[PDB]
């Protein structure tokens, strides 16, 4: 965003022109898979489920 | 700026994306804000993260 | 000079509509800060009236402009040579330069040349933004629609 802030001119962007959510995205998808901390849960009876 | 995350519903429900391997999602909504100091104005967009 | 309801073009975002015209605090005055929606972003536009004319923003040209670029069509001969990369910067720095009248020469020319030569993927892409722009532009100086734009550039495109 501070990168290309610069970049564009003036009286023609917008917050939608600026911002790129891919990364963003990017990374809660790459904490929920293929983490260490998010994990299958280990389910063969409740309580371990638990 | 940034300013008020806020959520719509969920986009499946649970049984369903267990079913279709989707993940259990719901989108976020941003009311994000731009403001020059050039000549002042704002630019209040609602951008979905 | 605008009142709420009325439209208005803003470049470059081109034409909106004003909600109101606020009066919020900065450095202790109240100043005639419009809030201004716009249909293609859907956002909010706080303007202040004190530089809207810095910004350079436009009641809606009607037949005067209308006709300015109906008299410039249908022999839009223009002369540029093959440094083609050199013709996309002009014509990329005439399309942010937001005149309504180059920007229809310059996609009438697009026109022109499409009929024969075939755009680039970007250079089409160029074309259809500013096709968008300048027809929601000129359903809005008739006050109309969108299909009876793009009919009104079929009939007057060479034609
Ligand atoms: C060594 C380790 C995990 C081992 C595979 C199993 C943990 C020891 C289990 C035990 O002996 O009691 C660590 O795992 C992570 C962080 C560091 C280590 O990473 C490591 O070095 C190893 C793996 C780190 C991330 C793995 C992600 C994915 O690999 C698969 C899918 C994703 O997660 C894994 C899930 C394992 C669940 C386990 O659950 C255990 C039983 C079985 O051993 C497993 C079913 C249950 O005892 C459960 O109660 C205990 C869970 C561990 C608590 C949190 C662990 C986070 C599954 C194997």
């Amino acid at each position: 965003v501070r990168e290309r802030m610069t970049t564009q001119d003036v009286e023609a962007i917008t917050p939608q022109t600026l911002i790129n959510i891919r990364p963003v995205v990017a990374a809660i998808k790459e904490f929920f898979g293929t983490s260490q901390l998010s994990q299958f849960m280990d389910q063969n009876n409740p309580l371990s489920g638990l | 700026s940034f300013s008020d995350p806020r959520f719509d519903d969920v986009k499946a429900p649970v049984d369903e994306c267990k079913d279709k391997d989707m993940t259990y999602a719901a989108p976020l909504f941003v009311t994000a804000e731009f403001i020059n100091n050039n000549t002042g104005e704002i630019k209040s967009q609602t951008v979905f993260m | 000079i605008f009142k709420v309801g009325d439209t208005v073009v803003y470049p470059h975002h081109g034409a909106a509509l004003v909600e109101a015209i606020e009066t919020r605090t900065i450095k202790g005055e109240q100043k005639e800060y419009l809030v201004l929606k716009v249909a293609q972003g859907d956002l909010t536009v706080r303007v202040p009236a004190e530089n809207a004319e810095y910004v350079g923003v436009r009641d809606v040209v009607g037949q005067e402009g209308l006709d300015k670029v109906f008299q410039v069509l249908r022999a839009p001969h223009t002369e540029e040579p093959t440094n083609w990369s050199r013709r996309y910067k002009a014509n990329l720095e005439k399309l942010a330069s937001g005149d309504v009248n180059k920007v229809a020469e310059v996609v009438r020319d697009l026109w022109r040349r499409d009929q024969e030569r075939g755009l680039s993927a970007g250079e089409k892409r160029m074309l259809a933004k500013a096709r968008q722009i300048l027809v929601g532009e000129l359903a809005l100086a008739e006050s109309t629609d969108d299909a009876k734009a793009e009919t009104i550039l079929d009939e007057v495109l060479a034609a």
